[PDB]
């Protein structure tokens, strides 16, 4: 019955005007969940792969930020063990002036330019500074193994 | 209704604020800035292990006179 | 030959901060653990398994108690204490900031009215954001309690339109009874609306959207009346004395919450990279940063100066765009290099009491005693 006009109107413009390289569509049961696929950007270790993302809008959206997580297993220093993503904004806060589009774009640039220097608590950050040349290829291998078909 | 709360850092330093249960966490960050020179965007505040959010008030967290918050200066 | 004592301060600060990181604080590793154990003690529940919960609570914080602060303000505090000493640093803190003039001329003039060979200077900066209200609340006058209303919002009443600021002042935004009547009934029954939803503001479909947009226009029309500045970033610039006719150099020192530390800044040598543009160009870009209304230009400079090295094209894009204007303030003092080097040397003595052949060994020696100290304290307070 009721779901905010902002979600309705934003979902409209997301399917009518999608961003180059990304597919995003509402789940048919709960329209707050979004099945996302991002094509691995050109001349990146993840080139050729296609990565599936669950984007969820909590009840408090757009006063509260969405939560995003990788469903396709991926080798990247900014990804959780469960696939979750930062979305943390530096010396600012999520306001309803920022959209899902900006979220999807930031995740798209995050693949194009991983930032190992962040939380070192996971090993993938350690290998992404120690032997970066050897982290590019094991990410190419995980692209073939899990991001193809 | 000026009560008194404390703010401790990892270095052992204690800071004494004059506040009211009405004031927002953002307000006490601005009082930390007045005493320490730390900009509000450069600090987080913890009470009994719970991260405090900016819009909520001291009463919203049952923070009362002589309570001790903990200044957090890395991002968790 | 040798460098000046003022330049020696920079070299010692940077090289020590590069190598010793968290130890530059001078706090005994024992005290760090006792302090974190105080913050972690409630997360422990007596009813549960004690040690298992202690180790978990340790493991989750063990690697943050143990790395240096990210807070730009604290790093500036640390810099100020080392270069000035406790007493003069507190005096410096209570001298007041001045706003950077439109072209930076006021800071440029003070620098020029000092002999480069005679003096050593420390500039401390503070950069504010504009944090305007972002939601609109429609109440009836009977449901409006001005004492207790949530602050930093715009309030539409039947016959009035107030901006309530962060100190509890209620500013009349102007509109009279008829215009408020029109807006109040154009909207509807929701309690609160957004003032910054682009789908509401750029695709106005209903009369409610047109009314919220008109309230945004009324507010933006009067922005100069108010003060919604909030302190955001902090950094310092050290300008050591010259020898002979050599040209003057400036060095910016900073940390950044959620990003990097003073140690990261020095190891990346970004302080040196920025130094090469010269203080006059830096001030100019600092003036443009506060003068500009262009989001891309504001984001570009902010990233060039304040980003972790390497993230310049990424530090201020997408979710991190600088969409609100900024204000740059500063204050100036001379430092005494003898006092500064003394302070550094005392810190060196503290570092040297820690076992280890190399700096990496002493750091790791420090970090581990802090992990041990936290666990041992927690055990004592739970009476085990």
């Amino acid at each position: 019955a009721g779901l905010p006009r902002r979600i309705i109107k934003e979902t409209q413009r997301l399917l009518a005007e999608p961003v180059p390289g990304i597919k995003a569509e509402p789940d048919e049961s709960n329209a707050r969940y979004f099945h996302v696929v991002i094509a691995g950007p050109q001349d990146s270790p993840f080139e050729g792969g296609t990565f599936k993302l669950e984007l969820f809008l909590p009840e408090e959206y757009p006063m509260a930020a969405p939560k995003v997580r990788f469903m396709t297993k991926i080798y990247h220093p900014n990804v959780d063990k469960l696939g979750r993503i930062c979305l943390d904004i530096l010396k600012d806060a999520w306001s309803p002036a920022l959209q899902i589009r900006t979220v999807l774009l930031s995740i798209q640039a995050l693949l194009s330019a991983p930032n190992p220097d962040d939380p070192l608590a996971n090993d993938v950050a350690e290998q992404w500074k120690t032997n970066e040349a050897q982290a590019i290829e094991t990410a190419r291998a995980w692209t073939r193994l899990y991001a193809m078909n | 209704g000026s009560m008194q709360i404390f703010v401790k850092t990892l270095t052992g330093k204690t800071i004494t604020l004059e506040v009211e249960p009405s004031d927002t966490i953002e307000n006490v960050k601005a009082k930390i800035q007045d005493k320490e020179g730390i900009p509000p965007d450069q600090q987080r505040l913890i009470f009994a292990g719970k991260q405090l959010e900016d819009g909520r008030t001291l009463s919203d967290y049952n923070i009362q006179k002589e309570s001790t918050l903990h200044l957090v200066l890395r991002l968790r | 030959s040798l460098e000046s004592p003022g330049f020696m301060v920079h070299k010692k600060l940077k090289s020590m901060s590069q190598s010793y990181g968290v130890m530059m604080t001078g706090v005994p590793a024992e005290v760090l653990g006792q302090m974190q154990a105080e913050r972690s003690i409630p997360s422990i529940n007596k009813t549960g398994n004690l040690k298992q919960q202690i180790a978990k609570e340790v493991s989750k914080v063990c690697h943050m108690m143990t790395e240096p602060t990210q807070s730009a303000g604290q790093a500036s505090n640390d810099v100020c204490e080392l270069l000035l000493g406790k007493i003069e640093a507190e005096k410096f803190h209570f001298t007041k900031y001045e706003a950077l003039s439109a072209d930076g001329d006021n800071l440029k003039n003070v620098l020029e009215n000092t002999a480069p060979s005679s003096t050593n200077l420390l500039i401390r900066f503070e950069i504010d954001r504009e944090d305007p209200p972002i939601v609109l609340v429609k109440t009836k006058n009977e449901n409006f309690n001005p004492e207790t209303a949530v602050k930093n919002k715009i309030y539409l009443l039947e016959n009035k339109l107030y901006f309530i600021d962060k100190m509890g002042n209620l500013f009349n935004l102007g509109p009279g009874k008829k215009k408020c009547t029109q807006l109040f009934n154009a909207i509807g029954d929701s309690a609160e609306y957004s003032l910054c939803d682009p789908f509401v503001l750029e695709e106005p479909e209903k009369p409610e959207d047109f009314a919220i947009s008109e309230i945004v226009d009324i507010f933006n029309e009067q922005k100069e009346r108010f003060d919604f500045w909030i302190g955001s970033h902090s950094f310092t610039i050290y300008i050591p004395q010259t020898l002979g006719e050599s040209p003057r150099q400036f060095y910016p020192y900073q940390a950044y919450f959620g990003s990097h530390t003073l140690q990261d800044w020095f190891v990346s040598d970004k302080d040196e990279y920025l130094s090469r543009i010269g203080i006059d160009k830096y001030i100019e870009k600092l003036a443009v940063l506060g003068k500009t209304t262009n989001t891309k230009e504001r984001s570009d400079i902010y990233a060039e100066f304040f980003s972790k090295r390497g993230r310049e094209a990424f530090f201020c894009a997408h979710l991190n765009e600088k969409r609100q204007p900024l204000r740059v303030k500063f204050k100036i003092t001379e430092i005494n290099p003898e006092l500064a080097l003394k302070n550094l040397q005392e810190t060196q003595e503290f570092i040297d009491t820690h076992p280890g052949e190399n700096p990496s060994d002493k750091v790791e020696n420090y970090r581990n005693r802090a992990k041990l100290a936290m666990t041992e304290h927690l055990e004592s307070l739970l009476d085990i």
